[PDB]
């Protein structure tokens, strides 16, 4: 009933969320890639 | 040398292992005198701290703490999943000693 | 693999970058976790088509081959001389509608692959420009398109999709194979 | 220690906590002599600054400002959601003391 | 303090503002001793540099020079969107002294 | 000058390349005194380190190690394909001494 | 001032500018003591180096040698695509003097 119609969404949203985490992680990690490197030894000596 | 974080964490007395196996929920960074530290939170509750580079530290550490606040945040923007937390539990909040990130 | 999919969209490449890619209807920025649409393949699969290739109920439809994707849009988006055809790397957020619904697919022939949530700009490999109906074979490569990463991925095993299918609660499928072992809670179920 | 931006900030006389749950609208940066700061805006007006290193600043605070302009830049490109800022408001534009990113 | 690049550019006597509202067409960086800088251009045709440090660069803005060379690269890559620059007109190519980012 | 990770590694002793044409499984970063390390784990249960400095190192080293700890992190987040890897097998875990990223 | 890479390069001698017009196939990073370089390789099979921060370098240069090794590693990790590379032909592998990126 409500549970099923509801449950699909619980499920669909859940699915969409984890996938967003791989895209962001790959686009996001990359930008900060060697930026985050200028961040390290220039930054601690 | 440990080959894992668990073997590392008991070489220290006053440590504790935390499997969180999840992504950081929120991240705070401070620059307000004496309160220059980072603060991490989990969905489930857990707040963890990278400590103010006080005197509990050897000089070798100072620059490993800056790499550590960098790692949280990179992992915070990135959304990676932290799987394990090595932490000193004799502080409040708990104090990060090491982090594990396996895919 | 290095498979590409197709989608005849009107929306400009400039408004896509802005958008974060190609979105379903009622999504504007790709990263809203709190900007929720209905996420349903079943409903998705059977929307009618007012002035857009199917992009309702939390998915955006692709075509697996161009000619196809172009046949389907200058059939639709006809009225516009201008439109683009976006080439799209394959990723595991892509459901083969047919392989999901099986019997219950509202339009087999039509063979769609569908991105749950939409296609992030990074996915979009580049595009064609559609002028005066007739296609323009010149390719507009896409910065934002990660090749190492995408030539390494493929579409999600259909069985990932069995739980997401979205048949009405008392629909036959929920008590048949394969759905019966994948069926969300309160979905058809064990009893009836 | 402090365990959140609220508690953290509430530990000073001249600071306030701004609640934004929004993303950085513009990112200004200067290398110019005297003004080597960073300005961050908001669509519903918020304007803040990451002050220049000075007296009022120790040694501990100096790295911290440097590693906070690192964090605005990327919070900006990354398109991040800014929760709450703890600002030293005896200034204009208010200076950032603390940032907390959540979601 | 100034809450703009405009009013910020204004503080100086041989600077001008640049409303581009475009993304960096190119980005070059030499490491070649006596020329450790960076030039960046716009499709419109525009050129600018990030000056090879010193004597006129107070000790302070060295750290700032460097920040902005990192800002120039990541904007290029990430697909930029710079609003305006604040350039010094004493030189050709005009030198960058500050930048805005609007998205 | 050595022309690829292979002829490079060969100048040194107690080394051996390792093909991997893979990616990283784990990332482990410690800050605990005596332990400012990073341990790399490959999906086929392979473990490697980035050692704590100087004893056998050169100061020209100390910044390298600091770039390595760097690289891997975003070698990991990104998802790698650490082609091959030079290593002091005369170690345990085996000490990373070079890395090769292959399309 | 060199208002582009082409000029710039010929400013020097012992050089030659290569239009690579491509993204980077591989990346090697050494840590080996007395071997602290970056090595870029192309599809066409064109090898390059970022000189071990060797004794033949102007202090200013030292800072330059590092950033470069950084432009490499994020252009790589991001399949950015170089335009040209100004390089020293007096070395094998022909060291990198500067880089451009467009389109």
């Amino acid at each position: 009933s409500n549970t099923c119609d509801e449950k699909t969404q619980s499920l669909g949203v859940k699915f969409l969320d984890e996938y967003q985490s791989k895209v962001k992680r790959q686009i996001f990690s990359g930008y900060q890639s060697d930026i985050d490197t200028h961040n390290r030894i220039k930054d601690e000596l | 040398t440990p080959q894992n974080i668990t073997d590392l964490c008991a070489e220290y007395h006053n440590t504790q292992i935390y499997t969180l196996n999840d992504k950081i929920f929120s991240y705070t960074e401070s620059l307000a005198g004496k309160r220059e530290m980072a603060i991490i939170t989990f969905k489930n509750g857990a707040i963890f701290q990278v400590e103010v580079p006080s005197s509990q530290h050897i000089d070798s550490q100072k620059k490993a703490i800056e790499r550590m606040k960098d790692t949280l945040r990179i992992a915070y923007l990135t959304e990676a999943k932290v799987e394990k937390l090595c932490t000193w539990n004799n502080k409040t909040p708990h104090a990060i000693a090491a982090i594990s990130m396996a895919n | 693999n290095d498979d590409k999919l197709y989608r005849a969209d009107s929306r400009p490449p400039d408004e896509i970058k802005q958008s974060g890619g190609l979105m379903p209807r009622g999504q504007s920025e790709y990263f809203d976790r709190g900007t929720q649409m209905n996420i349903n393949l079943y409903d998705h699969a059977r929307g009618t088509q007012t002035g857009f290739v199917r992009h309702d109920d939390g998915y955006v439809s692709t075509s697996i081959s161009l000619r196809s994707a172009h046949l389907v849009g200058q059939t639709i988006l006809s009225g516009h001389s201008t439109y683009y055809l976006y080439v799209l790397a394959t990723a595991p957020n892509m459901f083969n509608v047919n392989d999901v619904l099986g019997a219950y697919s509202p339009h087999p022939d039509e063979q769609e692959v569908s991105a749950l949530g939409g296609i992030p700009y990074s996915q979009i490999y580049g595009w064609y420009r559609v002028h005066f109906g007739v296609l323009d074979e010149q390719l507009h490569r896409n910065r934002g398109y990660r090749d190492r990463y995408y030539s390494n991925l493929d579409i999600a095993p259909a069985a990932d999709g069995y739980g997401l299918a979205g048949f009405p609660p008392e629909h036959r499928a929920w008590r048949e194979e394969p759905w019966i072992h994948h069926a969300p809670p309160g979905c058809g179920n064990a009893p009836r």
